[PDB]
């Protein structure tokens, strides 16, 4: 009848421990993000930090290179492996094929390794996913995703966690050419779509903007307040 | 039915059903009747396809010059042993520079399928191969089964509805050791067509025929090559 | 008698059957009025049943022979009117492993062929029809597989 | 309650029913017995026939492992040829390294460890087939050793394997082995083998015969029927 | 195939239905629905027809299939389609 | 009965970690430890599981293990499973000091054993490590760093720690006493005495049944101070003097 | 009572009791063999027997007495299938003592080496418990004779007089008062203690043929099996 | 749960671990062996009783010293003792010749019990129910340590396992306090050793090992009974 | 009950192999057609959200210069075997100096179809459609995870393949040219699709010996739209 | 258990045949209930 799932497929043609694993991404740390013709932005929050503990230890999002950055969700245990495992391959794509790392190459490695990660009885599957954030050579944007089955897909913006389709409905108005024409309105639009995600209290909010090929910098609680002021002024002048 | 899971574990009655389960896959394949005379041998098989526009998949193929074979059941183990048959046929064809008779050659195939039917974590192999060949003493027809038991015969048949073939074979197989090739081929299809339902063809592209001899190299007969064998046929009665 | 207890729903009778063994043990008059018993399967059989008063002759009835399946089905079909030219050779060989009740299933089927029926049975294919009905027919064979 | 599933593990009673399953699987095989005479060892096999079923004289259970050794086997034929090749590879090691005749006593011990090791590991399975080991030599002499799937190494003057091993060994005690010639020992088996294993159960069958000894100069080869006037010695007294 | 559209033929006498509808369009997209599920399809169709105040199923020509596709697929189950091929 | 089967390899079924929930249960079993923020130094505490006085106490530092001249750790969990991790990180810290001739930074150090513990919690059906051990030390970049190892592979490293489940009473105390920039390491040491005398089940702060290990930064020696029970006994009278002073108010 | 896989594996019960090993303790009892090991002053005598169901039984192969070394013999009990595998092993481990160490093994460590791998057989249940039982003897320098026994639970054991097995429980009970005495034992006294202890266990006292009696004494240190001629001579000597 | 599977060790829902816990229950059913750390030496008094009078204790030896200055005794079941004996015989002699000197026994307990840890802790198929009382003499100050199958090494001045483990540990907890006179500590250690012991005490019913600062000396039943019962 | 996967059934036959056929149902529906002049094939992208990029996931891939392909079922397992055979066609072009034939591509994957090894622990439920032009001209091949190989003039997979093969063999033309195959492709297309047709909803694959490759090019899908 | 101490301390005072109870007998009531506490020394330590 029903053996649940180990490796071999279930009678319905699908699996279980895979479908069971995607719910961990739903209960994991939420994240958002957007892209533009030059500058790109992202966000995570969901830190649950009380400030009484070390802030650098809870830091998760990192970057393999200034051009391509890593953004993941869920637990950071297996994600810390995804970091180091991709750092060795991105350094091999550094080493071999000296050109800047292409998103197709690096994503297939993690995907091909994420397929054998879920295969043997043997290597434990991933219960988490990740979304690559960066820019193509000559300023073109690139953002992709990952799947527990070891597949990759590209999006126009990063919406995951709770309410993936609800934020995607708000991303329909984000398809306009005005976003991002100026980096001041884009960050204000990031705090907009993020306002409907979780608490959005401004404390745990962490956003890093990458302009063209320049390495991104995490916004300190200085410019974030100014971009929140123009977002509140645009909301007050909208009536 | 839990005692039939492991091939290593013997049943309460000692009969392992994992071989009998693969016997079904051998008997779920197409109806094929092989036979041999003293002069030459004629082996026959059947083709079936998914749809009408889909070409009927062939079964009988050629391996050694003097060894023709048929096939039924799983194609995975078929082409695995087929390429394994190539390596075994080229063993003596290279080092000894002579072809291997079917007698001592299948003894290695029976041992190749012994390990998967013995050790734990392995499964038997359903195989519908009907092996032919000519050594100095004339033709030999063996059989392949998941039980890894090959018997030298003049005529044998496996697959679906093949129990009705043996009945037509018994008196005919003793009388088929004499006549030459041509009339033996059309008498071979006069068997399968009685086994198969009599209300439908039996076309040119759904049947497999092959002929091998001591001085005659094995040639695959399919599609237009079957037309000389299907001409001058006696229709089935009602 | 199963293994452990309690309890079986028929345990009152499984004690009474063993009481019958006691009646065939201690009661001499039970040697009179022979009683006949029949079972579907010997999977559960009491070892204490061995005796002349208890079960003595025990016969294992296998699947009837191909000639036996033809004789039992001919006695049942002697009343019906069947189309002529019955060789009895093919219908006997086409019967293998089939139970006597499945033979009457073909016999009861063979009684419907008179009028129309309306499907065309013609002749000599009648027996092999309901013979394959239970365990056959493909269909598959190959499709979805190799 | 699941105690008889694993062959490697024992049962609460102190044994393994898997060995009993392999022992009784030999009981389901056709009758094949053996006997040793003074100057040789007699082998025989009764091959069942249902329809034809194929060309007569092939796939016989008589196997030749070594020059002076021979095989009378029963049970499943693939494992019979497998145990024939296991002994053939064992006889190949003794002939390679040394090159002289392997003694049958130590040959049975080498095959004993093989069959025994197959019963130790639950990965592989105990073979449900049995065989008859026998040999003759000028310095060694005639020996007949019986090996069982459990791995017990031993031998008797004669043994019985088949549907019934009791009635088959019943007349061997009154049979005169030494004084009567080996050719007469062959007919002593051929007579009762036709008597017992009645034709009602199996309509058609054939009796294989093989012998090795001084008359063959130590070489083992299957002896046909009409040879050595055995065809007439077969049906002479077997009609009773 | 032709059996499911015959159920829609008698169901044309139920609800409010005319002969202008194309039944075989979506009938091949929901196999093994028997007659019970498509009965609930024509049932919940009238449920939305009262909520939307509409009447005749051809009015409503194209948008009857709109409530036919969303209700039938929601009754089977809800599974993400991206993980299927992934 | 989907989660009742023994697996330990693949995860559970709603997305929660199968064994890690049960691994934290073993951490809250007979664990004791504490941590606090201290400038120009750091302090840790230990508790002897056996209060029997017949013990030789020849183990010297037991619940506190010294993995480096400048760094140490505090084992909370099964001592048998942790002794494998002791020499493990000790050799990994030694092969790093061998390679670069420079003290191993505790950033990658802690994450190294966390990934080593992660491999045993990932595949092979291997038993997870049910021991959570602390980390203390100093580096040339971030200076004083505090970490806590977790079985799942995601470290519980913070500037504070909770060991074991009974220490949850001290967590509300540490968050209320949270301070920045004042040391005076004895301010937290006297506070750690209040942790053992109140939040911990054992009162009076038995000296032979506990241990206090502190690390004071010294260039370049970085002296690690095993106390052990010496002046802890006067700290008992010091904390009781505070209790005798507090009762004078009311 | 059982919980989990403890039926198929050797892990200990909640009462601290092994399962697959405790079922192999009576696995020797199912062999139906009584070997009593008793040592006198300068000598030690091992008494055993065998059953002859069929007249075709060969005394050579079915003989249960096994000689590991010229100076060191042994005897087994229980199932004889696994016993032969341990016989050739004891010959191999004694040869390692001859090769590496250069001289003859005291056999006190041979019991340790055999039981150490016998403990590996008891370690993993996949390789089967190997329920054969081993009883050893030998000669050590200025130690006089010795007696040793190893069952397949894997320890080294030896004492003055130790016997364990199927019926050996009734033999050791009678010998406690019989062996003491405990003075210098003549060869005729040691043989007399072999039949009298067998007379308490069996009291059949059948032909000396079927029973096998070995002896280890210091005159020529080599182990020797008693000849059938002298066994019947000592049998009629103790019974007047 | 379950949940821990095996390799190296089994699972428990609440505390410790099930399975081999049952082997730990067999450790208490093993042979009781007392031990004594007194002044400049370590004394070990075990208990050995044969099943019948046909056995002579001169063959089987329960005390098998690994080194000349380090003896040992076992509290627990059978040959799993003798397994770690030859192990430690290989284990301790390797480290002895690495630096060519014995080095204090503290490092011996570190290395020798390190593989014994893995050997007992890691999956051995069937568990191991043999514990040990570790002894030795190091730099003038000897040591008495107690291991177990779970791999927790202890330090005791007077210890007992097997029988009396409930009675004798509380006995030595009360009557014995801190460090006392050497032979006077042996007295009360034997008094509680004969607590649950049989009323019949003979030279062959027990054995007493002693670790001198001059190296270990294994006694014999002869000198064991000729000393005192009551040995002091 | 108690299904033994690769171990056979009490009846018996393989089970998960049949479940691998069900894994074709969850995938996108691709309908291939082989014609004398070339081979045309179409499959729906089935965009879930506007965030999805149309060329990100494509069901048509190129094994060799003259060999096209159409995947089915799972993606990652497809591209595995896809890139695999691309290396197999590269080694075949070295030793033999000639490009690998579409025929031998099948048996190359068919040997590894069901390994019961580390791949093929769980087997891959990916069906493969092999198009291209061999020495015999344009050909279209179909295979399944079990390793079946049958040459089909027109083959369909995916969800609607049931209803697609119905109207397929009826309107199929074996002896005609690509001129009719153009409009013959959109017939079955507009049938199975319940939404408006655009370049991002589906994708076309047409390979011809004289016109290639092609494959396909940008903005030729909307041209077929307005040609209705 | 305090009620149990009063009962155990009242049983021995009943044995001595006195109208009152001595606090030393209350210590005897504590010594009776201290033997039942948990389990040891196997498993943990």
């Amino acid at each position: 009848s029903y053996d649940r799932a180990i490796t071999v497929f279930s009678p319905d043609g699908h699996l279980f421990q895979v479908e069971y694993a995607q719910e961990a991404v739903k209960k994991g740390s939420t994240a958002v993000g957007v892209r533009g013709r030059d500058i790109v932005v992202l966000g995570v929050e969901k830190k649950s930090v009380a400030k009484l503990q070390d802030e650098r230890t809870v830091r998760k999002i990192c970057a393999l290179d200034d051009n391509v950055c890593m953004a993941f969700a869920g637990l950071t245990a297996d994600a810390r492996i995804v970091i180091n495992r991709a750092r060795v391959e991105c350094q091999s794509h550094r080493l071999t094929v000296e050109d800047p790392v292409t998103v197709e190459y690096i994503t297939r490695y993690i995907a091909s390794l994420k397929q054998r990660y879920t295969q043997s009885n043997g290597r434990r599957p991933f219960g988490i996913s990740a979304l690559i954030v960066g820019f193509d050579f000559d300023g073109t944007p690139r953002l992709y995703q990952t799947d527990p089955s070891g597949t990759y897909h590209a999006w126009k913006a990063n919406a995951i966690g709770r309410g993936a389709k609800s934020v995607r409905e708000f991303l329909e108005k984000n398809y306009t050419d005005e976003a991002i024409e100026t980096d001041d309105l884009t960050i204000k639009l990031v705090i907009k779509a993020l306002l409907e995600v979780v608490q959005s209290g401004g404390k745990n909010i962490e956003l890093a903007v990458m302009r063209r090929d320049q390495s991104l910098k995490i916004l300190n609680p200085e410019e974030i307040e100014k971009y929140v002021a123009e977002i509140e002024k645009e909301k007050e002048e909208n009536e | 039915n839990q005692y039939d899971n492991d091939v290593t574990v013997w049943s309460p009655q000692g009969r392992i059903h994992q071989i009998e389960y693969a016997m079904e896959a051998v008997k779920q394949g197409s109806a094929t009747v092989g036979l041999k005379s003293k002069t030459h041998a004629v082996l026959v098989a059947l083709k079936r396809a998914q749809s009408e526009l889909a070409a009927h998949q062939k079964k009988i193929l050629h391996v050694d010059n003097h060894i023709g074979i048929s096939i039924a059941g799983l194609t995975a183990d078929a082409r695995l042993l087929c390429n394994f048959m190539r390596q075994e046929c080229l063993d003596s064809r290279f080092v000894f520079d002579r072809p291997l008779p079917v007698s001592r050659l299948v003894s290695l195939i029976g041992s190749k399928t012994q390990i998967p039917t013995q050790r734990y974590g392995r499964r038997p192999y359903g195989v519908g191969l009907l092996i032919a060949g000519y050594d100095d003493m004339g033709p030999h027809i063996f059989q392949t089964c998941p039980s890894a038991n090959y018997f030298d015969c003049r005529a044998m048949s496996i697959g679906a509805r093949s129990q009705s073939a043996r009945t037509y074979l018994e008196r005919h197989m003793s009388e088929f050791m004499e006549c030459n090739l041509n009339e033996l081929v059309k008498h071979g299809l006069r068997a399968l067509r009685e086994t198969l339902p009599a209300e439908q063809d039996l076309t040119t592209k759904n049947v497999s025929i092959g002929i091998v001899g001591k001085d005659l190299e094995f040639t695959i007969y399919d599609d237009d090559d079957v037309s000389p064998f299907l001409e001058g046929l006696e229709e089935r009665p009602q | 008698k199963r293994f452990d207890s309690e309890k079986a729903g028929d345990r009152e009778v499984q004690r009474t059957m063993l009481e019958l063994l006691n009646q065939l043990d201690g009661f001499q008059p039970n040697t009179q009025v022979k009683v006949i018993a029949a079972t579907n399967r010997v999977d559960i059989l009491d070892p204490a049943l061995l005796r002349s008063g208890r079960l003595d002759r025990k016969i294992e009835f296998p699947m009837p022979n191909e000639e036996a399946r033809a004789r039992i089905m001919q006695i049942h079909s002697r009343k019906m009117n069947v189309s002529p030219d019955v060789n009895y050779e093919e219908l006997a060989r086409c019967t293998d492993d089939f139970n006597g009740a499945q033979c009457k299933a073909v016999c009861v089927e063979a009684g419907m062929i008179a009028l129309r029926r309306g499907a065309t049975e013609l002749t000599h294919e009648d027996y092999m029809e309901g013979i394959l009905e239970v365990q056959a027919k493909k269909k598959a064979n190959l499709q979805y597989y190799a | 309650t699941g105690y008889d599933l694993s062959a490697s593990t024992f049962s609460p009673d102190g044994r393994v029913f898997q060995v009993e399953y392999a022992m009784k699987a030999v009981e389901n095989s056709s009758t094949a017995i053996g006997i040793r005479c003074k100057d040789g060892v007699v082998f025989g096999v009764e091959k069942l026939v249902l329809s034809k079923l194929y060309e007569e004289g092939s796939n016989k259970r008589l196997f030749n492992v070594d020059r002076h050794v021979g095989m009378a086997v029963a049970g499943l034929l693939a494992d019979a040829r497998s145990l024939a090749d296991i002994a053939r590879e064992e006889a190949s090691n003794f002939r390679s390294n040394f090159g002289y005749n392997i003694p049958l006593k130590h040959l049975a011990d080498r095959v004993a460890m093989y069959v025994h090791a197959y019963t130790l590991y639950s990965a592989v399975r105990p073979f449900g087939c049995s065989f008859m080991l026998g040999s003759y030599s000028v310095n060694d002499g005639a020996q007949l050793y019986m090996i069982d799937p459990s791995g017990v190494s031993y031998g008797y003057w004669g043994c019985a394997i088949g549907k019934a091993r009791q009635a088959a060994k019943t007349e061997i005690e009154k049979l005169q082995m030494k004084e009567m010639t080996c050719r007469d020992i062959v007919k002593e088996v051929a007579k009762i083998i036709y008597i017992v294993h009645d034709e009602v159960k199996d309509k058609a069958f054939e009796l294989e015969l093989s012998w090795v000894g001084e008359l063959t100069n130590g070489r083992h080869e299957i002896v046909p029927k009409d040879i050595r006037e055995e065809a007439e010695k077969y049906a002479k007294e077997s009609l009773k | 195939l032709e059996g499911r559209t015959h159920i829609f033929k008698i169901h044309a006498r139920s609800m409010s239905v005319e002969r202008d509808i194309r039944f075989e369009l979506l009938a091949r997209l929901c196999p093994n629905s028997t007659g019970a599920e498509i009965r609930s399809v024509c049932t919940e169709a009238g449920m939305f027809a009262i909520r939307a105040r509409r009447k005749i199923a051809t009015e409503k020509d194209f948008l009857e299939a709109v409530n036919k596709v969303i209700k039938s697929y929601a009754k089977f189950s809800a599974t993400p389609r991206y993980m299927t091929y992934n | 009965s989907r989660r009742y089967d023994s697996r330990t390899t693949i995860f559970s079924p709603e997305g929660r970690l199968y064994q890690v929930e049960y691994a934290m249960e073993a951490i809250g079993h007979a664990g004791t430890c504490l941590g606090i923020l201290a400038n120009d130094g750091v302090l840790l505490a230990a508790e002897r599981r056996n209060i029997h006085k017949l013990l030789d106490e020849v183990f010297f530092s037991e619940k506190i293990y010294k993995l480096n001249e400048d760094m140490a750790c505090s084992v909370a969990g099964i001592t048998s499973d942790a002794n494998v991790l002791t020499n493990e990180l000790r050799l990994i810290a030694q092969r790093y000091l061998l390679q670069y001739q420079e003290p191993i930074p505790c950033e990658q150090l802690v994450t190294a054993l966390c990934d080593i513990k992660q491999a045993y919690t990932q595949f092979g059906g291997k038993r997870p490590f049910g021991v959570s051990l602390l980390y203390i030390g100093w580096d040339k970049h971030y200076g004083f760093q505090l970490y806590q190892s977790d079985p799942s592979g995601n470290y519980g490293g913070w500037k504070a720690t909770c060991i074991g489940n009974n220490s949850a009473a001290a967590v509300s105390m540490l968050k209320q006493d949270y301070k920045e920039g004042e040391m005076t390491l004895k301010s937290a040491l006297a506070l750690a005495i209040k942790v053992l005398n109140k939040t911990m089940d054992v009162s009076k702060l038995s000296a032979e049944k506990v241990e206090i290990a502190t690390l004071t930064r010294e260039n370049g020696k970085t002296v690690i101070r095993v106390l052990k029970q010496k002046e802890v006994e006067q700290l008992i009278k010091k904390h009781e003097e505070e209790e005798a002073k507090a009762e004078r108010e009311k | 009572s059982s919980a989990g896989f403890d039926r198929h594996i050797t892990i200990f019960s909640p009462e601290g009791r092994l399962y697959q090993v405790e079922y192999a303790f009576k696995a020797i009892n199912q062999g139906g063999l009584t070997s009593v090991a008793v040592r006198g002053k300068d000598c030690a005598v091992i008494v055993t027997q065998k059953k002859v169901p069929d007249k075709l039984l060969d005394s050579s192969t079915v003989t249960h007495l096994f000689k590991i070394t010229e100076n060191i013999g042994c005897v087994m009990t229980g199932m004889t299938a696994d016993s032969r595998s341990q016989v050739q092993r004891a010959r191999y481990e004694a040869a390692n003592w001859k090769y590496k160490y250069g001289y003859e093994i005291p056999v006190d460590m041979l019991c340790k080496r055999i039981a150490d791998i016998s403990q590996v057989y008891t370690q993993n249940a996949e390789m089967r418990p190997l329920g054969c039982c081993m009883i050893l003897i030998g000669i050590d320098e200025e130690q006089g004779p010795q007696v040793y026994k190893c069952d397949p639970a894997g320890y080294y054991c030896g004492f003055k007089a130790t016997a364990a097995g199927v019926k050996q429980t009734e033999s050791t009970s009678f010998l406690e008062k019989k062996v003491k005495k405990k003075f210098d034992w003549t060869f005729e006294q040691t043989v007399e203690t072999a039949i009298t202890c067998l007379s308490t266990v069996l009291s059949i006292d059948f032909k000396p043929s079927e029973i096998e009696v070995g002896v280890v004494t210091v005159e020529n240190p080599k182990f020797r099996i008693l000849t059938e001629a002298e066994i019947d001579a000592h049998l009629v000597a103790l019974a007047e | 749960e379950r949940g821990y599977s095996f390799s190296l060790t089994t699972f428990s829902p609440s505390g410790k671990l099930v399975q081999i816990e049952y082997a730990l229950a067999a450790v208490a059913g093993g042979a009781p062996s007392v031990g004594i750390k007194a002044a400049n030496g370590v004394v070990l008094a075990t208990e050995k009783k044969q099943k019948s009078i046909l056995y002579d204790e001169r063959s089987v030896h329960k005390v098998e010293p690994i080194t000349k200055h380090i003896g040992l005794v076992y509290s627990g079941m059978g040959p799993d003792y003798r397994v770690l004996v030859h192990r430690a015989r290989k284990l301790a002699q390797q480290y002895y010749l690495v630096y060519q000197e014995p080095i204090p026994t503290a490092q011996l307990v570190q290395r020798v019990a390190s593989v014994m840890q893995e050997y007992t802790q890691s999956g051995g198929v069937r568990p191991f129910g043999v514990s040990l009382l570790i002894c030795g003499w190091n730099e003038g100050r000897p040591y008495l340590f107690q291991s177990d199958p779970s791999g927790a090494y202890f330090a005791w001045k007077a210890t007992a396992m097997g029988k009396n483990y409930v009675n004798g540990k509380t006995f030595l907890e009360k009557r014995y306090n801190e460090d006392l006179e050497l032979e006077d500590a042996i007295h009360t250690a034997i008094l509680t050793l004969k607590e649950s012991f049989e009323g019949q005490m003979t030279e062959d019913n027990i054995e007493v090992g002693i670790c001198n600062e001059a190296g270990f000396r294994r006694l014999t039943p002869t000198e064991v009974k000729d000393y005192l019962a009551a040995i002091a | 009950y108690d299904r033994g996967v690769n171990t056979f059934s009490p009846e018996g036959r393989l089970f998960q192999v049949e479940y691998a056929i069900e894994a074709i149902k969850l995938g996108s529906t691709a309908i291939g057609i082989q014609t004398s002049e070339g081979v045309c094939l179409a499959v729906e992208k089935r965009i879930t959200s506007p965030l999805m990029e149309p060329s990100s996931i494509e069901k048509i891939v190129e094994i060799d210069a003259h060999i096209g392909c159409a995947m089915s079922g799972l993606i990652a397992d497809a591209k595995t075997l896809i890139d695999k055979a691309r290396v197999e066609t590269q080694n075949h072009w070295f030793t033999y100096n000639e490009t690998m034939t579409v025929e031998s591509v099948t048996q190359a994957v068919s040997n590894l179809a069901l390994q019961f090894g580390e791949e093929d622990s769980r087997p891959f439920g990916v069906a493969l459609l092999f198009g291209g032009v061999d020495e015999k001209g344009p050909q279209l091949f179909h295979m399944d995870p079990s390793g079946t190989f049958v040459q089909c003039d027109a083959r369909a997979i995916g969800s609607a393949s049931e209803g697609a093969q119905s109207s397929l063999q009826e309107v199929y033309h074996k002896s005609m040219t690509l001129k009719e195959a153009i409009k013959s492709s959109l017939i079955i297309l507009k049938q199975v699709m319940e939404e408006k047709l655009n370049a991002t909803n589906i994708e076309l694959a047409t390979v011809q010996p004289g016109q290639n490759f092609h494959m396909f090019t940008k903005e030729e899908l909307e041209e077929v739209i307005k040609d209705i | 258990e305090v009620k149990g101490v009063c009962t155990e301390a009242g049983m021995y005072a009943l044995r001595e045949r006195r109208v009152h109870v001595t606090q030393e007998d209350f210590e005897m009531a504590v010594a009776k209930v201290m033997q039942k506490d948990s389990e040891k020394n196997m498993s943990i330590k």
